[PDB]
C-alpha cells in the first residue's frame, strides 16, 4: 500500500482542499517524525517535540508546550505520529501569506481545532490559543469575537464560527 | 457590586465634605461658648472632629439627644442652624440608603436578568440541537 489506505484518503482530501499538493509531503513528514520518534514506538516525548520545533519553526518554549498540550488529546505524555502529521499540515509553511487562507480554510469540520474543550463552544483561553498559534491583533481578535457573539454569551456555535468562516473566506476571495 | 461603585461614592463623599466643611461653622458658638456645664463640646470644635460628628449624623445615633446638647447654646429663634442640621441628616440619611439600596437592587435584577437570558439562549439552542438532530437522522 502506498502508506496505508488513510494517509492516502488524507493526501486526497489535502490535494482538493489545496491548490498544489506539493511532493512527497507526507513522506517528508513521515521522515521527520521517525527521525525525531527514536524508540520507533509510533510516539514522540514532548522534548523531542520542541527540539523539532525549535529546528524547524523556531517557534518560543511556551508556544511549543502549549501546542503540544493542544494536540496531544489522550494527555498521556506523549504525542502521536498521527497528531505530529496534524500539526504540520495545520502549520503549512504558515509565514507565507497565502498560508493564512489556509488555516482560515482549516479542515473539513473545521469547529474543533479551536474548541480545545470540545462541548460545540470556544471560550476566550480558546481564542487566546489560536491567536498565540496564528498571528492576530489582540484588538482584531477581540472585534472578531463581538462580532462572533450575536448573542452575547461569548460562545461560539458550530454553526456560527462556519458562517463566520465561510463570510471570511469569501472577503478574501473576492 | 462595588465596580458598580464608580459615581455613588463619589457624591456621597462630595456631599460629605460639603455639608461637614458647611456645618463646621454653624453651630461655632457651641465649643466656643464659656459655658461650664457641656459634654458634647469636642464634637463641634475641630474640622476632623466635624467630620465625626456629621458621621455620626448620617448613621442617625442620638439625634435627639445631640439636638438637646446643643439646645444649650442660647436658643436664637433656630431661623437657620437647627433647620440646616435637621434637613442635612434626614436629607443625607433617606437620599444616600435608598439610592444605595437601590442601586444593589438593580445589581441583582441585572444579575437575574442576565442568567434568565443565559438560560433561555440555552435552551433555544438545544431545541434547533434536536431539530437538526431529526434533520440529520431523516438525512440518512
Amino acid at each position: 500500500m502506498k502508506l496505508t489506505p488513510g494517509c492516502f484518503l488524507w493526501y486526497l482530501y489535502m490535494d482538493k482542499i489545496y491548490c498544489l499538493l506539493s511532493l512527497r509531503n507526507v513522506k517528508a513528514l513521515m521522515v521527520y517524525f521517525h527521525l525525531l520518534d527514536v524508540h520507533h514506538r509510533n510516539t514522540l516525548n514532548d522534548v523531542l517535540f520542541f527540539h523539532f520545533l525549535q529546528h524547524v519553526t523556531n517557534l518560543n518554549k511556551s508556544q511549543i508546550g502549549m501546542i503540544f498540550d493542544l494536540l496531544d488529546w489522550t494527555a498521556v505524555g506523549e504525542i502521536g505520529f498521527d497528531q505530529f502529521y496534524v500539526l504540520i499540515c495545520i502549520l503549512l509553511a504558515h509565514q507565507d501569506h497565502l498560508e493564512d487562507h489556509f488555516m482560515y480554510r482549516h479542515s473539513r469540520p473545521v469547529f474543533e481545532l479551536l474548541d480545545l474543550d470540545g462541548e460545540m463552544n470556544i471560550g476566550a483561553a480558546n481564542f487566546q490559543n489560536y491567536r498565540f498559534l496564528f498571528n492576530i491583533k489582540k484588538q482584531e481578535l477581540r472585534d472578531l469575537f463581538h462580532d462572533f457573539d450575536i448573542t452575547g454569551d461569548r460562545l461560539l456555535n458550530y454553526k456560527e464560527f462556519k458562517l463566520y468562516t465561510i463570510f471570511c473566506t469569501d472577503k478574501s476571495i473576492d | 457590586a462595588l465596580k458598580s461603585m464608580t459615581f455613588l461614592l463619589m457624591l456621597l463623599l462630595i456631599f460629605f465634605y460639603i455639608f461637614a466643611v458647611t456645618g463646621v461653622y454653624f453651630f461655632r458658638e457651641y465649643s466656643r461658648s464659656t459655658i461650664e456645664g457641656l459634654e458634647y463640646n469636642m464634637f463641634f470644635s475641630d474640622l476632623l472632629n466635624s467630620l465625626v460628628t456629621v458621621f455620626i449624623l448620617f448613621t442617625l445615633d442620638h439625634w435627639y439627644a445631640v439636638l438637646q446638647d446643643i439646645w444649650k447654646v442660647p436658643e436664637s429663634s433656630r431661623v437657620f442652624s437647627s433647620i440646616y442640621v435637621i434637613l442635612w441628616l434626614l436629607l443625607g440619611s433617606i437620599i444616600f440608603r435608598n439610592i444605595i439600596v437601590a442601586m444593589m437592587v438593580t445589581n441583582f435584577q441585572n444579575i437575574r436578568s442576565e442568567l434568565s437570558e443565559e438560560m433561555s439562549h440555552l435552551e433555544v439552542q438545544y431545541k434547533a440541537d434536536m431539530f437538526k438532530q431529526q434533520i440529520i437522522q431523516r438525512r440518512q
